[PDB]
């Protein structure tokens, strides 16, 4: 004999489904008040109960604010991952002390690192701009190596030194 | 004293005394002179048949001599935890199932009200950021220990919210153990139950997915560190434990 | 064999046999021939009256036929957690209450030594950085399960310190369950008890203040994030569970 | 009716009835007419001798009249937590011991199969970054609850991984509780057991070393903040709880 | 009949109070040693025990060091809240590499951002000085908008741009 | 009568040891399969099982990579400990804005701060170099005050003022 497919609807939402032989008594088993009702086999967990109808689960809400937050967070810790906090402080102090003296008197390595930091900021700004201008694309290919372009050899060199 | 009156009296006495002998299922030996203290050890300490039920739905066969179940303990199913995306925030572990236990519950000889134990909440690990399933409820003799609710899926830089544990409904058990509620997610540990304990999340990049320790426990929820995609441990189904005195096999 | 000696012997036998029948409260039927196997099913499986006591102070009425209480289980009250100020540090959750259980404890028929269960530790939520109250102790028959100590108030950028749970004093119980101690605060989870699970803090900006799940649990203490002022969950009072065999109603 | 047949019948009746009276150790009074409902309160409610075993190895003396043990509950030993060096990474708490309980287990009168309880895992605190010891297993009547594994030693800025809890082996118990597994270390809490609860780490610079609350619990592992060198809490040994009906003293 | 108000004194400190009828026996209920003593109804939880006197709870200790720590911590994360860490790194790199070139050759936007950073430093220093000069006032009104004055339009502009 | 010293070997590893009287039956106590075997009293927990021999625990592996990681991490958070993140930001803003103007037009306090930053970076670089050149010594004396030399009075002055 068939088996009834019951669902426990709470606040119009299905939270649990069971399959029991039809000869059972729901009141004698689940107590006086249970909230269990007969539902078609197609009904799954997490479904709307609109009147006498089991609507499927509504699609998740698309939030552009969430998209922007995720885009920024993905590119947020990336700056600290590519260049550590201690390396960031090292480069910042080095560039601050190098700028403290006249460009004429600057040692050749001082202009070399100044130029390297110039391309570094250019790369960082480009990465930030590309990440910001991605909500209209929702992080789809071109993505990844295109969202984060390969840094120049100067970037890896400055990561290596400090 | 009538000639037949004392005969009837002694017949009644012998009937009353030897009814106990097969009450515990023993022969009426005329030489033992004890019959295991009238088999009362086997009728109180012995014959304590304990039945553990784990099938999703079935009829408990109550023996003919049984009329009173004592210490019926049930635990609802547990809910799995939510998955974790490849961001930085943490998923919320699923809530543990509730439970109850009753004493001296009356049951007529014959078939029993069909016990139904709650299946463990399956992991909704088919994708990132999806909340896990919620474990089923365990119902018997008009008392239900509801299964703990499932976890919550998590997106980037926004930790989920805690989920309610199980409850108890129907005829009020004289002792009820509400299930441990699943946590908001930074701790992430899945809720415990009567027979389980709060299990914690495991930091891994392979999704080892340590499940709840024992019955009624909730999944410890997914986690994400270093691009990991741990979906979160699965819950554990609930069981029903009953005890009764009967000379028949369980 | 004297003419009166056998008469006295059979009178003694017939007065012995039936005393069990109304011993468990049954009619002395002379046709059933079983009579619940001499009321044995009734006063071994049945008649297991279970009493749950939650009143702060009262006299347990022991029925006349009762002479021995078995499985007296008690749990002390739980303590609330400390509040959290509008800073960044975390409050310390209150410690759960202790508990114990005893078997085959002897009680004279009549009135009982007054049970006193421990009231739950009220939240000291009148302000920020105040330590919550400590739950009361549960005492019966010379054995006390002390209530868990309350949480600790927290100032800015300085997390509180853990607090001790309950203990057991008086006549030594066979099994004593020391209460789960409240935590220092970063985890912040409240202590658990025999019947309770360790509850965790709930991160919210409105002060939802999830309390301890069941009896004897400790509050999970307050927390601060985004200017939140969560005071911390309240504890749960303790209960006393006793069981005994009696033909009278519980 | 033969002249000797009824005499034999009444002799058998009078030898049957009294055997219960000294069955539970009572005098055959011929005036009381009740005799504790024929020793029935003493044989069901009374005489419920409970024995707690904590010695590492010994022979349980089973009284002559005992034939069936009921509710034998055992818990394995707990594992200590790992040490923490003078760095920043946390230590992994040791896993709690498992446990089991059985009912209506049969034991021949005389001596018992020797119980062996599991000693608590000693702290390997003799040096920094050392994994703690693992608690011993608890074995009785062919059933073993294995002790929880110890913690893990931790170097600088590398938190350890979680450790397994106890298990159950031998003849399958009717109900078994796997022990709480020790955590990876950021939470750091030691695992709980049947009789204990998951204890948390204590943040201190003196190595206060809060141990597990009760039997079977696991140490909460060491920690290091501000140059602290907390080695980690010690575990708690397991115990065996047995119950049986006997007129003799336990 | 009246009801006694017992209190469990531990180390001269009240940790738990009860109200029981006077006909009870404390020894027969709490065991041999309990620590429960009769106390007046005015006695609450957490009270000093001086002699045979129930002293009220002493007032909390006022620590100036705690005041300074709270003042600084309140103003500590505020700099990272108004300006994020990534925005801070952006501003620092921009200002440093802008200073790396001569002021004459600096682009007009470079001078604009240098000035904006000037008023930003002025605002930050003023906020810090005001927070230092608050322990004598214990964070009372003037407080909040007066402890943290409104930043200029340049501050919000640089927060928005980076 | 003597007591056997049994050990439970798992995967060639001893995880638990016991001492039990020899009259016991291991099978009748631990069940059918237990893994307990007789071991000499010298055997401790955490020992190899090679052949019919209980090898002692192998010594922990010495990883030079671990040594370098510990050396760097130990000196990693030290820069944020001696100088807080907000203090680091304060110093960086100060040096950047001071360098933004000509040295001739720089205020005497600006020149003093530039010098102080000079010795500060010198001390930081010296500390980093000494920490890096310590794996061959494994952080032994000379260590600590020698690994981390005492900073000059300028360092503490800038730490206090900002």
């Amino acid at each position: 004999m068939t088996d009834k497919h019951y669902a426990r609807v709470v606040d119009g939402l299905v939270v649990e489904t069971k399959t029991l032989p039809a000869d059972f008594n729901l009141d004698d088993l689940f107590g006086p008040d249970h909230g269990w009702v007969e539902a078609p086999l197609e009904v799954e967990q997490g479904w709307r109960k609109v009147g006498a109808k089991f609507a499927p689960a509504p699609p998740p809400e698309r939030d552009p604010a969430s998209i922007l937050a995720g885009l920024k967070a993905e590119a947020s810790r990336h700056i600290f991952a590519t260049i550590s906090a201690t390396a960031q402080s090292n480069l910042l102090l080095a560039v601050g002390l190098a700028s403290a003296k006249a460009p004429s008197a600057r040692t050749p390595e001082e202009r070399d690192l100044l130029n390297v930091a110039d391309e570094g900021r250019a790369w960082i700004d480009a990465v930030r701009a590309r990440v910001h201008a991605l909500a209209e694309h929702d992080g789809v290919t071109p993505k990844g190596e295109d969202r984060w372009p390969a840094p120049s050899e100067a970037v890896l060199e400055m990561a290596a030194k400090f | 004293l009538d000639v037949e009156l004392d005969n009837w009296l002694m017949w009644w006495l012998t009937g009353q005394v030897d009814g106990v002998i097969e009450g515990a299922g023993l022969t009426t030996d005329d030489t033992d002179l004890a019959r295991l203290y009238k088999a009362i050890q086997s009728m109180t300490s012995g014959n304590l048949r304990t039945v553990v039920l784990t099938a999703a739905s079935g009829n408990l066969p109550i023996p003919s001599d049984v009329s009173v179940l004592n210490w019926v303990r049930a635990v609802g199913g547990g809910g799995a935890g939510g998955n974790s995306n490849t961001g930085n925030s943490k998923a919320s572990g699923g809530g543990g199932g509730a439970g109850f236990d009753r004493f001296n519950v009356a049951v007529t000889p014959g078939s029993n009200v069909p016990y139904t134990v709650g299946a463990a909440g399956a992991v909704n690990g088919l994708g990132a950021g999806y909340n896990g399933g919620a474990g089923g409820s365990t119902a018997i003799l008009g008392t239900t220990a509801g299964g703990g609710a499932g976890g919550l899926g998590v997106n980037n830089n926004a930790t989920a919210v805690q989920v309610n544990g199980g409850t108890t409904s129907g005829t009020t058990p004289e002792i009820s153990y509400p299930g441990g509620l699943g946590t908001e997610g930074i701790v992430g540990t899945g809720g415990g139950s009567v027979l389980s304990q709060p299990t914690q999340r495991a930091f891994t990049n392979a999704g080892n997915n340590n499940p709840a320790n024992s019955w009624g426990g909730g999944g410890p929820g997914g986690s994400d560190f270093g691009g990991a995609w741990q979906p979160g441990g699965v819950g554990k189904q609930g069981i029903i434990i009953v005890q009764y005195f009967s000379r028949f096999a369980p």
